RNA sequence: UGGUAUGUUC
RNA sequence: AUACUUACCUUAAGAUAUCAGAGGAGAGUCCUACUGAUCAAACAUGCGCUUCCAAUAGUAGAAGGACGUUAAGCAUUUAUCAUUGAACUAUAAUUGUUCAUUGAAGUCAUUGAUGCAAACUCCUUGGUCACACACACAUACGGCGCGGAAGGCGUG
C-alpha cells in the first residue's frame, strides 16, 4: 500500500527494532507517511523520562424511485407552498368579507 | 405440412428410436404430441458400443436387471435423433396427407 | 387476462405493472396470509391415523394378557376436553411463536451493540431492513403511534455511557417456570431479599 | 415483408412457393426423380438414401438407408442398412445430391 | 479523485489516526476512527476501491489484535467479509475469534453457528461443528 | 445520463465506424477484427476488412455476413 | 414479450459471467427484451486484466447471470 | 407481440431533405405531447405524424455540432402553447367547479342560518358562536377536502401525508406535463 | 433467516422457515466450457467416390 | 447503410465461401438461392478440412443451423 | 496442538509410562507443513507475551 | 418394478404419480408431479435428485452401485434440460378414492359458488 | 397462455429459494421479483461454483434458460393452482 | 364500453 | 358499506374428430335430430385372463429408506505460486532441497474425499381376510371363495 506506514508505540517506546514497517504486519497501527514526524514529536516526554419547505424527510421516499427523486421533492415543496398560500388567502378573505358583513350588519 | 401428423397415424407401431445421447429404444408407440413428445410401452433400451453420461442415464432408470427393460417411457422432442419404423408398414398409405389434400382442395 | 386465485379478483390484459401492484396491496396481503395460515393449520391439524390391522392373536398371549391385570381408563366430559384442548392449542402456538431473547437484553450495554444487535446497522441483512420500510402512505398509520423511535445509530462509541451501573439498568428476568408444576417450588428462600 | 402481417391461412401457399423456387430445390428434385442423396449428420452418421417427404423443419423420410460412421481409437468404419427412417432436421449438417 | 485520495488528504482523518496511535489502549478512539472510516465509505459493496478495503482490514486486524476480548467486533468484521464476497476469510476471522477466548465464548459460537447454518453446504460437518460447540 | 438500448448502441456503433473486435464461440471459435457495415433483427452482422486471430498471425478475410447464433461479444478496439 | 426488470441496475457497476469464466465487469447503460447488455468501460477479470474498449454490447445468449457489484 | 423476434423486427423496421411534414417536429425536437400521453386516461389518441429514431439521431448529431432549425422549434412552441392553453382552460374549469362546490345553495343557506344566530359576556358569546361557525365550515369543507394542484390541475389533499403525494407526483401525466412546462418556460425565456 | 424484508408478519414467517441449504457434491457432467459436439467431421466426398 | 437481405440477394451467382462451426468443414461454391431463414444452396462446392481440400461435391444444401458466416471473394 | 505433561519419574517409570501412553493413543492424517505453522504460531504467541 | 403403468395414459392422466424423470446429465429426479405445461415444466413434491459418481461409473461399465442422493423437497424443474420421464411408484390413495375426493371437491366448489352468489345478493 | 409453473414461480416472491444453473453452480437466496420468462432476481445470494467453492453475492439476476431447477418452500405444497375443479366467479364482460 | 390498487368523510 | 380524488392497464387470431355417398343453398364454399365406416371420451358390463395383497400352530418377516449407530471401521490419495538472501540439482517465470522479507486471490473440510464390507436399531405400506393343519401332478399341477389395488381384451 502507498501513502501508509505501520507503527506501534509498544516497540518504539521500548526502543526495539522493527518498530515501523510499510507492509501489513499483525499488531501495527496504520498511520500516514507524512505524519510520522508528528508521531515521533508527540511521544517526546515518555522517551525523555525513559532515558532519564418540509418536504423529503428521507423516511417515506426510501422504497420509491432513485432516479427522479430530485424533481419529486421540488414538486412536493411546491404543492406544500401552494397549500399554505391557498390557506393563507382563505384566512385573509375570511377576515375581510365577514368583517365587512359585520360592519354592514 | 408438419410430419408429426404422419407419426400421429402410427399408433400401435413397434418401432425403435435412436436418441441424441446414443440410446436405442425398442418399443411400441402409444401416442405422440404435436411437439413430438412420444410415449412408448413394452420398452427395452440399450446403449451400444464409451459415453459415461449415457451409461448413467441407462442405469439410473429403474429396471436394469446392458439391456434395460422398462414398462413406460415418455421421450421429449429435442432428445429424439431418429426413429426407425418397421419395414412391413406401407409408407404409401400412411403418408396420404389428408390435411394437405384438404389444403389443396381449398386452393 | 389475469385471475388472482387468492383474492378471487379478475383483471384486464396481463400487464406486469398492474400484476406487480396487485401483490403489494393490503387486501391481497390479508387474504394470502390468512390462506397460508389456514392451510398450514389444516395440514398440522389433520390427524392422518394409520389403518388398523388386527390379527388372530396367539393362545398363550391370551392366557397371559387376560390374567395379569385390567387397567383403568380415564375419560372426561365434553366441555372439559374442549377447554383442555383449547389450552393445549394456545400453548402450542405460544411455544411456536416464542424464542429466547436473553442475549439481546444481556449485552445491551456492550460497545458493539450498535453494530450487530441493532438489526439495522447489520452488514449482510441491513440493506433488506433499509429497503422495505413499509413507507406508510396512509397518514393515520404515521399519526397513530406517538412514542419514540429510539433508533440507535452505528456511530455510537464507548465514550457514551462510560459506567453502565450509574445509568440505571434493568434487573434481569427470573427463570420462568411451568405454571402446572408451580406448586413444588421451594417456598423458603436461601437469603433474605428485600423489595 | 413481415411474417405476422402477410395474411391469414394463405401462408401455406407462400411456403409451397418457397418450396418450389427457393433453397428447397434439392429436396424437391430428390423426391420426384428418386435419386439417392448423402446427408451428413452432427455425429458422423453419413446416410445414403432416397427422400420420401419434405417438412418445414427438414424432417425427412428416408427409404433404403445405408448409413456409415467411423470409430476413431484404431480407425474402423461401421455401416448399417436400415429400411425405413424418419430423420429430424436438428441432426442434419448438410445434404448432397448426386447427378 | 476517489474516496481513498480524499480520505488521505482529509484533515480529520490524520487527527483521528494520530489520536488512536498516540494512546492505543483507548477504545473510544478506535471506535471513533472505525466509524469515521465506515462513514467515509457510505456505499459498502465490492465495487469500491481495494486500496481502501485493505486499510479497513488492517484497521480491524489492529483493533482485534490490540483488544482480542471484544465479542461483537469479530462478528462485525466477519459479516463484513461475508458482505465483501468471500467466506474463507470470514471463517478464519471466526476461528481466530473463538481462539481469542479459547473456544469458550457463547456469543461467538452462537453467531458462528447462525452463520454456518447457511454456508457449510454439508450436513456431517455441521453436526461435527455443533457437537464441538456442545462439548465446549 | 440516459438509457441506450442495444439496437441503438449497434446503430451508433455503425454510424461511428470504429475499429471492431467481434468475439465468437469458445476454443473452436476465432476472434475476428473488422468494421461493421450492416445488421438486422436476428443480429446477423455484416463486417468488412476482417482479420481473424485465434484464442491465446492474422489472415485477411474480406467481407463477411456473420450469423447471429455464434456472436458473443462486440467491442471497439 | 415482457421487458426484464433491470431498472434497479441503471447507474450501477455489474459483472456479467460468460459461459464459465469470462467475467466482464462494466456499467450497465441499457438493455432490451433479449437481455442484450450495453456496458460502458468494460473490464475482463481473470483468476490477468484486460480492457475491452470504451463501450460494448454483449449478446444475451452467452449471458448466464450478473452480479450487482455496486450497492443499491 | 407473442414472439420477441417480431418485436425486434418491428424495432428494426421503425428504426431504419429532412424538412418534410411526415416527420413529427415535436418528436424531432423531443418530448412530443402525443407520446407523453399514450396509454393514460388523458390520451389524445394517436399522433398523425410519424415518429422515427434515425431522424432523431440525425437531429441530435446536427444540434450537437452542425446547426439548429428554428422552424421545428417554433412549431413545437406553438404546440406546447396550445396544449398549455387547453390545460389552463381545464384547470380554470376545475377551479370554477371547486368554487361552485364551495358556494352551493344548501351550503350557503346553512351558513347564513348559522351566521344569523352568530350575533365581555356578549363578546365571549359572539366568539363562541364564531368558533362554532368555523367548526361547521370546517365540517362542510371536510366532506370533500379536495384541493387544486397548482401545476397539473388535478385534485390533491391537505390532510394526506407526503408519501401518497409523492406517489401522485410520479406518474406519466405529471412527469410529461412538468417536462412540457419546463420546455415552455425555456422557450419563453429564449424568446423573451 | 432472522430479519426479513418480507411484507408478511412474523406468524407467517415462522410458517415460512425454509428448507435447509442443499448438500453440495462434485458434478458429473463436463462444464459448459467443454460442452460441445464433435469436432473434425470429415467431408462427404469420400462417400460419393467409393 | 446496408442490410443483410439486399447484400445476400446480391450475393447470388458468386464464388462464395461458408465456414461451419466445427473448424473442419468449409464449403466454397456458387450461391443459387436463399430463403428468409437463410438456408444456403450452393453449386460445385469444395470441401476444406482445416484449409486443405478433399474433393469437389456439386449441388449441395447447407443448413443455417451449422453455418458460422458466409464470405464474398 | 495438545500439550502433554510428565512429572517426577525415574528412568524405568518414564519408559513404562511413555510406552503405556503410546500404546493407547491413535494418531493419523497430519498436515504436511504443519511444522512451519506451529513455528509461526509459537513465535506469534511468545512475541505477544 | 411390477407397477404396470397405464397403457393409454398421458400427462393429464399421470398426475400425482411418483415419477422417476431422467435429464440430459442423468441427474434423476424422483417425486410426485402436480402440474405441467406446454414446455413440460414439472413441479415435484418430496423430490430426491440422484446421481452416480465418476468412480462408480467404472464399476457400472460392463453388483451394487452407491448412488448419491440429495433431497430437494418441493421443487419446480424446467423442461429444457430433461430427457425422459417414467412412472416409478404408485400414489397412496386409489382411483376410486381419488374419484370420491374429486366429487367432494366439485360439491365444495359448487357450494363456494352458491356462497359467492349469496354474498353478491 | 402463461401456465401453472410460471404462476407458481411468480407465487413464491420474497422467499428463500435455491436455484441450480446449467453449469452446476447452485445459488440460494431470497427471490426479488420473478417474471413470466423466468429471468429471476435474487438477493442475499450464496453461490456454489461447479469447482466447489462457496461465495456470496448481494444482488444476482439469472436468465431463465440457464436454470436447471429452483426449489420453492414446502408450504406451497397446498396451493389453489393445484386445485382441479376450482370454478370461476363471474368473469367480467 | 371497463378492471386492479390506494387515501379521506358518513 | 356508500360518495370522491389519484397510479397502471384496456384485449394474437381461426376452429372444436376423420373418410365416402345422397339432398338442399348463387369449378369453389356451407348445412342436414341425413346415411354407412374409423377414432376419442364418459357410464355400465363380462372374459375358468395378467401381477400383488405380511406368523400369530409366533415373539417373526416382504418392499423403500435412514438426510441412524458401531464408524476417527479397513485400504489409498492431496492440503498454494513468484523475487531475493547463505549453499545448490540446473534447458522455465532458480522449478528440487533447509530457513526467511515481500507481493494477488486465498471454500470450510484431513475426525476430510474415494473404494470395500458386516452387524444392530428405527421409520411408511398392506385382507396382517372366510374354511382346513388336509396327499396332488406330463395335457405338470381341480386359477370352481368373498373382495381390494394395477393393467390387458371384448360387448352395450
Amino acid at each position: 500500500m502507498r501513502d501508509i506506514v505501520f507503527v506501534s508505540p509498544q516497540l518504539y517506546l521500548s526502543s526495539q527494532e522493527g518498530w515501523k514497517s510499510d507492509s501489513a504486519k499483525s499488531g501495527f497501527i496504520p498511520i500516514l507517511k507524512n505524519d510520522l514526524q508528528r508521531f515521533q514529536d508527540s511521544l517526546k516526554h515518555i522517551v525523555d523520562a525513559r532515558n532519564s419547505s418540509t418536504q423529503y424527510k428521507v423516511d417515506t421516499n426510501t422504497l420509491s424511485d432513485l432516479p427522479s427523486d430530485a424533481l419529486d421533492q421540488l414538486c412536493k415543496d411546491i404543492i406544500e407552498f401552494r397549500t399554505k398560500v391557498v390557506s393563507i388567502e382563505k384566512e385573509k378573505k375570511m377576515k375581510s368579507t365577514y368583517e365587512e358583513s359585520r360592519r354592514q350588519r | 405440412m408438419k410430419l408429426v401428423n404422419f407419426l400421429k397415424k402410427l399408433r400401435n407401431e413397434q418401432v425403435t428410436i435412436e436418441l441424441k445421447n446414443g440410446t436405442t429404444v425398442w418399443g411400441t408407440l402409444q401416442s405422440v404430441s404435436p411437439q413430438m413428445n412420444a410415449i412408448l410401452t413394452d420398452v427395452k433400451l440399450t446403449l451400444p458400443q464409451s459415453n459415461g453420461i449415457a451409461m448413467a442415464s441407462l442405469y439410473l432408470t429403474g429396471g436394469q436387471q446392458n439391456i434395460a427393460s422398462l414398462q413406460y417411457i415418455n421421450i421429449r422432442g429435442n432428445t429424439i435423433r431418429q426413429i426407425i419404423l418397421p419395414d412391413s408398414l406401407n409408407l404409401d398409405s400412411l403418408l396420404v396427407d389428408q390435411k394437405q389434400l384438404n389444403s389443396l382442395r381449398r386452393s | 387476462r389475469y385471475y388472482c386465485e387468492y383474492c378471487h379478483s379478475y383483471l384486464t390484459h396481463d400487464t406486469l405493472s398492474v400484476r406487480k401492484s396487485h401483490l403489494v396491496g393490503k387486501n391481497h396481503l390479508r387474504i394470502t396470509a390468512d390462506y397460508y395460515r389456514n392451510k398450514a393449520r389444516d395440514i398440522i391439524n389433520k390427524h392422518n391415523h394409520k389403518r388398523r390391522h388386527i390379527g388372530k392373536r396367539g393362545r398363550k398371549e391370551r392366557e397371559n394378557s387376560s390374567q395379569n391385570e385390567t387397567l383403568k381408563v380415564t375419560c372426561l366430559s365434553n366441555k372439559e376436553k374442549r377447554h383442555i384442548m383449547h389450552v393445549k392449542k394456545m400453548n402450542q402456538k405460544e411455544l411456536a411463536q416464542t424464542s429466547i431473547d436473553t442475549l439481546k437484553l444481556l449485552y445491551d450495554g456492550s460497545p458493539g451493540y450498535s453494530k450487530v444487535f441493532v438489526d439495522a446497522n447489520r452488514f449482510d441483512i441491513g440493506d433488506l431492513v433499509k429497503a422495505s420500510k413499509l413507507p406508510q402512505r396512509a397518514n393515520e398509520k404515521s399519526a397513530h403511534h406517538s412514542f419514540k423511535q429510539t433508533s440507535r445509530s452505528r456511530d455510537e462509541t464507548c465514550e457514551s455511557n462510560p459506567f453502565p451501573r450509574l445509568n440505571n439498568p434493568k434487573k434481569l428476568e427470573p427463570p420462568k417456570i411451568l405454571s402446572q408444576w408451580s406448586n413444588t417450588i421451594p417456598k423458603t428462600s436461601i437469603f433474605y431479599s428485600v423489595d | 415483408r413481415p411474417k405476422h402481417e402477410l395474411s391469414r391461412a394463405e401462408l401455406e401457399e407462400l411456403e409451397e412457393f418457397e418450396f418450389k423456387h427457393g433453397p428447397m430445390s434439392l429436396i424437391n428434385d430428390a423426391m420426384v426423380t428418386r435419386t439417392p442423396v448423402i446427408i451428413s449428420l452432427r455425429n458422423n452418421h453419413k446416410i445414403i438414401a432416397r427422400v420420401k417427404a419434405f417438412d418445414r423443419h427438414c424432417n425427412m423420410v428416408l427409404e433404403n438407408v445405408k448409413e456409415l460412421w467411423t470409430e476413431k481409437k484404431n480407425v474402423i468404419n461401421r455401416e448399417r442398412f436400415i429400411s425405413k427412417l424418419f430423420l429430424r432436421g436438428d441432426s442434419v449438417i448438410v445434404v448432397l445430391k448426386t447427378p | 479523485m476517489d474516496k481513498y485520495t480524499a480520505l488521505i488528504h482529509d484533515e480529520n482523518f490524520s487527527t483521528l489516526t494520530l489520536n488512536v496511535s498516540r494512546y492505543p489502549k483507548s477504545l473510544a478512539y478506535w471506535e471513533k476512527l472505525l466509524n469515521y472510516i465506515v462513514k467515509a465509505s457510505a456505499p459498502i459493496c465490492k465495487s469500491t476501491e481495494p486500496q481502501l478495503l485493505k486499510l479497513i482490514r488492517c484497521t480491524y486486524s489492529s483493533m482485534l489484535n490490540e483488544f482480542p476480548y471484544l465479542e461483537n467486533y469479530y462478528i462485525d468484521f466477519a459479516l463484513l467479509e461475508y458482505k465483501l464476497g468471500n467466506v474463507s476469510m470470514s471463517h478464519k476471522i471466526f476461528q481466530r475469534g473463538l481462539q481469542a477466548f479459547n473456544q469458550r465464548s457463547l456469543l461467538l459460537w452462537t453467531s458462528y453457528l447462525k452463520f454456518c447454518n447457511n454456508v457449510i453446504s454439508h450436513q456431517k460437518q455441521l453436526f461435527k461443528k455443533y457437537e464441538t460447540a456442545e462439548e465446549y | 445520463k440516459a438509457m441506450v438500448p442495444p439496437i441503438n448502441c449497434i446503430f451508433n456503433f455503425l454510424q461511428q465506424q470504429t475499429p471492431v473486435t467481434i468475439w465468437l464461440f469458445e476454443q473452436i471459435g476465432i476472434r475476428i477484427k473488422g468494421k461493421i457495415v450492416g445488421f438486422d433483427e436476428f443480429m446477423n452482422v455484416v463486417i468488412d476488412e476482417a482479420v481473424e486471430i485465434p484464442v491465446n498471425k492474422g489472415t485477411p478475410l474480406g467481407k463477411i455476413l456473420l450469423k447471429g447464433d455464434n456472436i458473443t461479444l462486440i467491442t471497439s478496439a | 414479450v415482457s421487458t426484464p426488470e433491470l431498472k434497479k441496475y441503471m447507474d450501477k457497476k455489474i459483472l456479467l459471467n460468460i459461459n464459465g469464466s469470462r467475467k466482464v465487469a462494466g456499467i450497465l447503460r441499457g438493455y432490451d427484451i433479449f437481455l442484450n447488455v450495453v456496458l460502458d468501460d468494460a473490464m475482463e477479470i481473470n483468476g490477468n486484466n484486460h480492457q475491452l474498449g470504451l463501450q460494448t454490447v454483449i449478446r444475451g445468449n452467452s449471458i448466464i447471470s450478473l452480479e450487482a457489484l455496486d450497492a443499491i | 407481440m407473442s414472439t420477441p423476434a417480431a418485436e425486434q423486427r418491428k424495432l428494426v423496421e421503425q428504426l431504419m431533405g429532412l424538412h418534410d411534414p411526415k416527420i413529427c417536429k415535436s418528436y424531432l425536437v423531443g418530448e412530443c405531447p402525443y407520446d407523453l400521453f399514450q396509454g393514460t386516461k388523458q390520451s389524445l389518441g394517436k399522433c398523425p405524424q410519424m415518429h422515427l429514431t434515425k431522424h432523431k439521431i440525425q437531429y441530435e448529431r446536427e444540434v450537437k455540432q452542425g446547426k439548429t432549425f428554428p422552424e421545428f422549434e417554433r412549431e413545437y412552441l406553438a404546440i406546447l402553447s396550445r396544449f398549455v392553453n387547453e390545460c389552463n382552460g381545464q384547470i380554470s374549469v376545475a377551479l370554477q367547479n371547486l368554487k361552485h362546490t364551495a358556494e352551493e345553495r344548501m351550503k350557503i343557506q346553512q351558513v347564513t342560518e348559522e351566521l344569523d344566530v352568530l350575533d365581555l359576556i356578549s363578546k365571549r358569546k359572539e366568539v363562541a358562536k364564531r368558533v362554532r361557525n368555523i367548526t361547521e365550515n370546517v365540517g362542510q369543507s371536510a366532506q370533500q377536502k379536495l384541493q387544486v394542484c397548482e401545476v397539473c390541475g388535478a385534485y390533491l389533499s391537505r390532510l394526506d401525508t407526503d408519501r401518497r403525494l409523492a406517489d401522485h407526483f410520479l406518474g406519466k401525466i405529471h412527469l410529461g406535463y412538468v417536462k412540457m412546462r419546463e420546455d415552455y418556460d425555456r422557450l419563453m425565456k429564449n424568446n423573451r | 433467516m432472522n430479519y426479513n424484508l418480507s411484507k408478511y408478519p412474523d406468524d407467517v414467517s415462522r410458517l415460512f422457515k425454509p428448507r435447509p441449504p442443499l448438500s453440495y457434491k462434485r458434478p458429473t457432467d463436463y462444464p459448459y466450457a467443454k460442452r460441445q459436439t464433435n469436432p473434425n467431421i470429415t467431408g462427404v466426398a469420400n462417400l460419393l467416390s467409393t | 447503410p446496408v442490410n443483410p437481405k439486399p447484400f445476400l440477394k446480391g450475393l447470388v451467382n458468386h464464388r462464395v465461401g461458408v465456414k461451419l462451426k466445427f473448424n473442419s468443414t468449409e464449403y466454397r461454391g456458387t450461391l443459387v438461392s436463399t430463403d428468409n431463414y437463410f438456408n444456403l444452396q450452393l453449386n460445385e462446392a469444395e470441401e476444406f478440412v482445416a484449409g486443405v481440400s478433399h474433393g469437389t461435391l456439386g449441388e449441395i444444401f447447407i443448413r443455417c443451423n451449422n453455418v458460422l458466416y458466409i464470405r464474398e471473394l | 496442538f495438545q500439550q502433554f505433561q510428565v512429572k517426577a519419574c525415574h528412568v524405568s517409570k518414564f519408559m513404562n509410562e511413555l510406552s503405556n501412553f503410546f500404546s493407547q493413543v491413535e494418531f493419523g492424517k497430519c498436515e504436511a507443513n504443519v511444522i512451519n505453522y506451529f513455528k509461526r504460531e509459537y513465535n506469534r504467541t511468545y512475541s505477544q507475551i | 418394478s411390477k407397477i404396470q403403468v397405464a397403457h393409454s395414459s398421458r400427462l393429464a392422466n399421470l398426475i400425482d404419480y411418483k415419477l422417476r424423470v431422467l435429464t440430459q446429465d442423468g441427474r434423476v429426479y424422483i417425486g410426485q408431479l402436480m402440474a405441467f405445461d406446454k414446455h413440460m415444466n414439472l413441479v415435484l413434491n418430496e423430490c430426491i435428485e440422484e446421481r452416480v459418481p465418476k468412480t462408480q461409473l467404472d464399476k457400472l461399465r460392463p453388483l451394487n452401485i452407491k448412488v448419491e442422493k440429495r433431497v430437494l423437497g418441493l421443487t419446480i424443474l424446467r423442461g429444457e434440460q430433461i430427457l425422459s420421464t417414467v412412472v416409478e411408484d404408485k400414489p397412496l390413495l386409489s382411483k376410486k378414492e381419488r374419484l370420491v375426493r374429486d366429487k367432494k371437491e366439485k360439491k365444495q366448489a359448487q357450494k363456494q359458488t352458491k356462497l359467492r352468489k349469496e354474498k353478491e345478493k | 397462455m402463461n401456465g401453472i409453473p410460471v404462476k407458481l414461480l411468480n407465487e413464491a416472491q420474497g422467499h428463500i429459494v435455491s436455484l441450480e444453473l446449467t453449469t452446476g453452480a447452485t445459488y440460494r437466496g431470497k427471490l426479488v421479483e420473478s417474471e413470466d420468462s423466468m429471468n429471476v432476481q435474487l438477493r442475499d445470494v450464496i453461490a456454489t461454483e461447479p469447482q466447489g467453492a462457496v461465495t456470496h453475492m448481494d444482488q444476482i439476476f439469472v436468465r431463465g434458460s440457464q436454470i436447471k431447477f429452483i426449489v420453492v418452500p414446502d408450504l406451497l405444497k397446498n396451493a389453489p393452482l393445484f386445485k382441479k375443479n376450482s370454478s370461476r366467479p363471474m368473469p367480467p364482460i
